[PDB]
DNA sequence: TCGGATGTATATATCTGACACGTGCCTGGAGACTAGGGAGTAATCCCCTTGGCGGTTAAAACGCGGGGGACAGCGCGTACGTGCGTTTAAGCGGTGCTAGAGCTGTCTACGACCAATTGAGCGGCCTCGGCACCGGGATTCTCGA
DNA sequence: CGAGAATCCCGGTGCCGAGGCCGCTCAATTGGTCGTAGACAGCTCTAGCACCGCTTAAACGCACGTACGCGCTGTCCCCCGCGTTTTAACCGCCAAGGGGATTACTCCCTAGTCTCCAGGCACGTGTCAGATATATACATCCGA
């Protein structure tokens, strides 16, 4: 479902994820629209990060929620 | 300097952050102070650190420093108190608050960026080991901040 | 006769379209020029300085300063990419240099 | 003696409209009457050249805006190109 | 006749201009060589500029000789007059 | 303020398109000008010609949807001002392919 | 791409409410739109960016351009000056409508 | 056990020093020395204006300053932080002048 | 059963193409380069046939220009081999980037 | 009657910029050269292509001429000898 | 009706005949002989047009043509062609 | 009238003096001009290429060619250094590169 | 991990000279008019640009192996940085001289402009010799050993 | 120190582009007049050169020690060379038609001229922005 993504800056996107999709599958889907590589994503929901290996149906994230990135510049 | 400050207290009043808090120290509204929460999924459980926020009376157009009053054991933070951020030194923008900041800041704790260390030699054995700095996060935290 | 006006009133400009179209007859451009021409070039060249005296004076103003100073023209013009694509063969007198110092320079952390 | 034409008077009027409350020394009036007669000649440059690639006699306004083109890089040629054919189509309503 | 006026451009005024270039260390040959390109940008710029007067039937070098001399090649200065 | 209700009378230009006489859905701008319309009112009208329908800028030299950009900011204007659009798109859409697999 | 599917092609225009209904707006509901992300404060003489559409204050983007690095400060793209945005004037009668004054 | 500055900080608060400034860096009296050695060899018993040398400090500091910011990325490139006369040499001869 | 060492028949090519001065790209794939990027400022462009043979040998004699300007960012950082930092030096020198 | 002309910066292949690297007097290439110098090809080749089509599009001609590629080049200080002027 | 182009190819075929009298110039490399000559004039009587303007002059006369060629061309070209450029206007003095 | 010879033969000279006239009218690089300056321009363009077919003449007998080439009107060029400040910025078409090999790419002994 | 030392930004008062404004005068721009030719427009020819087949084969593409070169680490040593103390001469400011720049005025020789004339140079046509290409055999680096 | 691709050298065929010829128009030459650009001479006075004295900023010389340039070593990735297969450039041919040249005609636009007057320039004057000095407080570097 649609499910808007904030940074921290102010970049919004519609995404059209399924809530079966696995969380890296939410990372490879903002690779083919804005190119941000999954090596670099954080996600946050409310003070909890996101695992790899889980879904977004653990955490009973519904229709029209918000997202958070964090690059992990891997160099500085 | 001076008339945006007083909305981004109206930004931490009305819908404080998750795993933190805010607020000056005083009649200076350029000296702030703050404190962080700490996440369950990292090993800094029983959290709570302290902050200082200085600005450079030039913002939102230089970025402000903010450093550590409490000693953390982490590859990117120093012993004196300064993060080592992208963000605060580097990529920064006027459209970033504070409140943003802090959620990058609590990102830390969970998962660093171990390429580009303050104190290079804490960094070696985290790229080999996982087991001891589980532990020495868990001892070094329930002492000088518990 | 009927109150001599001026060109660049007509064209609601500032600089002077009657001096632009003598600088075209002399100076050896062709051999005519046309009505609409030095209407074109005054117009041209108040819209590149007023864009540099723009970008000049938000300068003056960063340095607390209520006169431009040659300082301020470059940072004004090497601040800009296009203004630099102009302007880059150009040496402004006692305008200086844009601070940069490059990362490999600074000291290690 | 020997009255000396430069571009100072008019620096000062967009000076007035843009910045209202600042000044220019008298070196940086020097730089900026240097701007305008170094970019004549840039301009009526290649116009001339223009004209004699084309084989005509008279610069217009026509190759005034292809000199501009020519010359100035990117979004400086696009805001010069609008403001230079405002003028004109102004000049000519009102005669 | 002038002789030996190279040399009155000294190492510290070398170590300014390197100053605002950004460099930090300087090698030791290297007011030799910053001389050396003194001598010909100056031999450049005075040579055309000087034809400028001699072709003007003039015995100063006027500051409009200088820009006319560096404008022709390619380094325009403003600030002088043009 | 707190509240400042308002009426739709004085919203409606600011929510109209020209091309259609209606609400904006899929909202895009020219660069140049900044004249909004629909998604299916600009790219079916720059086929045909190369300037804005409003005020008659050129938009690009020779294709012009170089120079035109969704704005996601005036959409969700629209959506919020108006009662019951993102539903009624979405209900008229949903229609569409109930005859249409 | 700028490709049209089935629905694009065979949609109809949404008409007006022309009908008086009063707009019950909320100040909780119209934050990341009308408001500038640089001051935090609502937008006056709003300029909006060519590649990215992102509205800001007139005197902010100025300042974040000499006093900064040349990016959008919401996008990490690239802007180059103050001429690289364009002013919306049908964006700022949305704010002296809805909220005078 | 008096004070003592590293080798590298003194060179860098110099750099933050000469980029803030716009001031001419070379003595004004020895170089019109030059000016005036060098062209005894086109006329002799010449004068100069006083802008006409000033002209010649402004084009030629400015000339050497660009040099300089050529000549660290030359020397940077070859993971050095002196720039050496290898240097000079590299950056003016990828400009067309040697 | 009969190889060269790398290095020898590099040096063959360096004194083929130095003696030579016949185009190196093609000819028919870069009528399409130019007909690309003109199509961005008229529609329906023709080109005379010396116009494309005027863009190539201008693209040849500048990108030969190029490399040897890289080479000497390449021997002066004392290397063999060129990398992409030796274009950005030598366009960086010359002002163009 | 165009549609779009697609890709064509492939074409520039990479034997062809090894042709061109060995008049530049190299001997060996990083394989990451091949993708900067058809970016650098586009550099070179849309500031010559601006030039010279506005020198067609006010002589009001729809062919661009063989002249009008040796003034878009002299007008950037690369003159050609051998084609006209 | 072909307006009857003009070059300077006869021109350039006896100059040959007085350097080399057995060789010749393909038509490739006449074609790059007139555009130096073409490239020449744009030089020399482009810096012979700015020292009229900057002297405030309306004429060009041989005066100026000569430090024109002393400001284009370098070192001893520049010596050989001033000194060949007299030669010739002196076979006026005497000539007309 | 008495004969019409030229200019160009009163002169001493092959190149047209009175070409190098009327281009110098026509071509508005000055109201007036005088008599003795096509006369000087039409000598000092013969001896520019009469300096370039001596060294491309003399470069085609080392091929054994007994026409001009492009080749040699680049190896004429580009081996003189005053020649190469003239033409340094020009691209003569089809005349190649000098062969040049660094030393540092040359196999070691 | 810290306190002394040095350097930095910051605030305040004083003071000078350069900016900005004003005035008087003159010369350059505007108004009005006329005349001639440059350019805009229409019609027409024919060149040359595009487009499309088809066969051939040079050149790209792909894959594999192995050696050379990039790159990181390390140790040695010397050359550059920092700094103090002593020497030099730049900088200022002042006075005095005169070369030469800059202007004015008179007058002539030079160049534009014109009309008539005629021969140099352009375009088209024709032809033979330089140069490319083929092919056979000398022969010169290259590399394994 | 021999084997094997590769580079040169030579003798022969074959074609097409250079070089010469010719008809002819248009551009250069002759001859002449006319107004003005520039050469020339005199004179004013600005500003460039020369000298002097004093203050003190800056250049110079020296010593010491750190840290950076540079040579050496080793490991491994990644280019080169080569052989095989596949793509499409290149060539020649044919055909259609857009559009580049060219002409002829006509009219609007620009130069040129005369007059009139106001905008801009030189010159003068007074006040405030900026520079300098002082005295702070705070930031930053570095040995212990
Ligand atoms: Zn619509
Ligand atoms: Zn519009
Ligand atoms: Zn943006
Ligand atoms: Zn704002």
């Amino acid at each position: 479902m649609q499910i808007f993504v904030k940074t921290l800056t102010g970049k919004t996107i519609t995404l059209e994820v399924e809530p079966s999709d696995t969380i890296e599958n939410v990372k490879a889907k903002i690779q083919d629209k804005e190119g941000i590589p999954p090596d670099q994503q954080r996600l946050i929901f409310a003070g909890k990060q996101l695992e790899d290996g889980r879904t977004l149906s653990d955490y009973n994230i519904q229709k029209e929620s918000t997202l958070h990135l964090v690059l992990r510049l891997r160099g500085g | 300097a001076l008339k945006r400050i007083h909305k981004e207290l109206n930004d931490l009043a009305r819908d404080p952050p998750a795993q933190s808090s805010a607020g000056p120290v005083g009649d200076d509204m350029f000296h702030w102070q703050a404190t962080i929460m700490g996440p369950n999924d990292s090993p800094y459980q029983g959290g709570v650190f302290f902050l200082t926020i200085h600005f450079p009376t030039d913002y939102p157009f230089k970025p402000p420093k903010v450093a550590f009053t409490t000693r953390i054991y982490h590859p990117n933070i120093n012993s004196n108190g300064s993060i080592c951020l992208d963000i605060l030194r580097s990529q920064w923008s006027p459209a970033l608050t504070i409140s943003k900041v802090l959620l990058s800041i609590s990102s830390l704790l969970s998962d660093p960026n171990p390429d580009d260390p303050l104190v290079p030699e804490i960094a070696r054995i985290y790229k080999t080991d996982r087991e001891k700095y589980n532990r020495i996060a868990r001892e070094w935290t329930q002492k000088y901040a518990m | 006769r009927a109150k001599a006006k001026t060109r660049s009133s007509r064209a609601g400009l500032q600089f002077p379209v009657g001096r632009v179209h003598r600088l075209l007859r002399k100076g050896n451009y062709s051999e005519r020029v046309g009505a609409g021409a030095p209407v074109y070039l005054a117009a041209v060249l108040e819209y590149l300085t007023a864009e540099i005296l723009e970008l000049a004076g938000n300068a003056a103003r960063d340095n607390k300063k209520t006169r431009i100073i040659p300082r301020h023209l470059q940072l004004a013009i090497r601040n800009d990419e296009e203004l630099n694509k102009l302007l880059g063969r150009v040496t402004i007198a006692q305008g200086g240099v844009l601070p940069n110092i490059q990362a490999v320079l600074l000291p290690k952390k | 003696r020997s009255r000396k034409e430069s571009y100072s008077v008019y620096v000062y009027k967009v000076l007035k409209q843009v910045h209202p409350d600042t000044g220019i020394s008298s070196k940086a009036m020097g730089i900026m009457n240097s701007f305008v007669n170094d970019i004549f000649e840039r301009i009526a440059g290649e116009a001339s050249r223009l004209a004699h690639y084309n084989k005509r006699s008279t610069i217009t306004s026509r190759e005034i805006q292809t000199a501009v083109r020519l010359l100035l890089p990117g979004e400086l040629a696009k805001h010069a190109v609008s403001e230079g054919t405002k003028a004109v189509t102004k000049y000519t309503s009102a005669k | 006749v002038l002789r030996d006026n190279i040399q009155g451009i000294t190492k510290p005024a070398i170590r300014r201009l390197a100053r605002r270039g950004g460099v930090k260390r300087i090698s030791g040959l290297i007011y030799e060589e910053t001389r050396g390109v003194l001598k010909v940008f100056l031999e450049n710029v005075i040579r055309d500029a000087v034809t400028y007067t001699e072709h003007a039937k003039r015995k100063t070098v006027t500051a409009m000789d200088v820009v006319y001399a560096l404008k022709r090649q390619g380094r325009t200065l403003y600030g002088f007059g043009g | 303020h707190r509240t400042t209700r308002i009426k739709i009378t004085e919203l409606n230009p600011h929510l109209m398109c020209v091309l259609c006489g209606g609400y904006f859905i899929d909202a895009t701008t020219i660069i140049e000008c900044l004249h909004s319309f629909c998604k299916t009112c600009i790219v079916r009208y720059l086929e045909t010609s190369k300037y804005c329908p409003i005020c008659d800028v050129q938009v690009h030299k020779t294709r012009p949807l170089l120079n035109i950009r969704s704005d996601k900011t005036l959409q969700d204007i629209v959506y919020k001002l108006v009662p019951g659009l993102f539903k009624n798109e979405m209900k008229r859409r949903r229609d569409f392919y109930a005859a249409h697999p | 791409t700028w490709e049209l599917s089935l629905y694009e092609l065979q949609r109809t225009p949404q008409e007006a409410i022309t009908d008086g209904l009063e707009i019950v707006v909320s100040p909780r509901s119209l934050h990341s739109e009308l408001m500038c992300p640089i001051c935090l404060d609502m937008l006056k003489n709003t300029m909006t960016t060519k590649e990215c559409l992102h509205r800001f204050c007139a005197d902010c983007l100025i300042t974040a351009l000499r006093s900064g690095n040349k990016e959008c400060p919401t996008c990490r793209k690239k802007l180059v000056s103050k001429r690289s945005l364009r002013p919306d004037p049908n964006f700022d009668a949305l704010i002296s409508k809805i909220y005078p004054s | 056990k008096p004070h003592r500055y590293r080798p590298g900080t003194v060179a860098l608060r110099e750099i933050r020093r000469y980029q803030k400034s716009t001031e001419l860096l070379i003595r004004k009296l020895p170089f019109q020395r030059l000016v005036r050695e060098i062209a005894q060899d086109f006329k002799t018993d010449l004068r100069f204006q006083s802008s006409a040398v000033m002209a010649l400090q402004e084009a030629c500091e400015a000339y050497l300053v660009g040099l300089f910011e050529d000549t660290n990325l030359c020397a940077i490139h070859a993971k050095r932080v002196t720039i050496m006369p290898k240097d000079i040499q590299l950056a003016r001869r990828i400009r067309g002048e040697r």
